[PDB]
């Protein structure tokens, strides 16, 4: 139930949930429908995070980590210009510690599989295959659109491509960092990221 | 002699029947589309 209810990985997290219940309660005072923080959800299936090198790493591989989702499109002349500061970013960030801090998943809005390899290439963070429906669920769940080609159930039309979200291990968002939003300082709204507090615990 | 008649007036073979105007260009399409909604208030955006 976080942002917003009427999307898809809240619709499969509730119905798993109350499934949990139910069943808990057949075998077995229990309380239903199960209360928010308590339900429980995966965000990625076991094949959905691949690095560069084209081996694919689980959930788990994530703790302790700022996981930030990146939507973003090819031809798109904002994500373009944004992706330099935000490979430099990142370069700068996990280059200077004792440790990993940040984590990038490439999100796809793009058309074709050769447009999102060739969009892929200039990335060295993590992503999310195209034909896999994760890419649109989270699509659908964090309100990203370029144009109105989905149904919205009155919605608000959040942000456009590019976007940087940070989010938490249940898929809430823990903050969003404004490049075209409310605030819109595009190319610096990097430097607003609290690594610290938002953690995929 | 014989000789026979032609002197028709002016009325009588210059506003002839004519053939009418073929009436044509009904020219009518449709209206521009109509693009959805997706603006939305400051308080129930953000808070």
């Amino acid at each position: 139930s976080q942002p917003v209810f009427a999307s898809p990985l809240n619709v499969e997290k509730r119905r798993l949930n109350e499934e949990r219940a139910l069943m808990q309660a057949q075998k077995a005072n229990i309380q239903l429908p199960p209360n928010y923080g308590d339900m429980d959800l995966i965000l990625f299936p076991e094949g959905s995070l691949k690095n560069s090198n084209n081996t694919v790493i689980p959930q788990s591989h994530l703790k302790g980590k700022s996981v930030a989702l990146y939507f973003a499109d090819g031809a798109d002349p904002k994500c373009a210009s944004l992706l330099p500061f935000l490979l430099n970013y990142y370069r700068t960030m996990n280059e200077g510690g004792a440790n990993q801090k940040i984590e990038i998943i490439f999100v796809s809005l793009d058309r074709d599989r050769e447009a999102f390899e060739s969009h892929r290439a200039h990335m060295p963070w993590l992503s999310i295959d195209l034909e896999n429906p994760l890419t649109e669920i989270l699509k659908r769940h964090f309100r990203v659109m370029k144009e109105y080609e989905v149904p919205t159930y009155g919605y608000g039309s959040r942000t456009g491509v590019p976007s940087v979200i940070v989010i938490g291990s249940d898929g809430r968002e823990a903050q969003f960092l404004p490049i075209c939003s409310g605030l819109e300082e595009g190319d610096r709204a990097l430097l607003r990221w609290d690594w610290r507090n938002t953690k995929f615990a | 002699p014989t000789l026979p008649f032609h002197g028709e007036s002016a009325y009588r073979t210059d506003y002839v029947p004519k053939p009418l105007p073929e009436v044509a260009k009904p020219v009518e399409v449709k209206l521009p589309p109509t693009l959805p909604f997706n603006a939305q208030s400051c308080y129930r955006s953000e808070y």
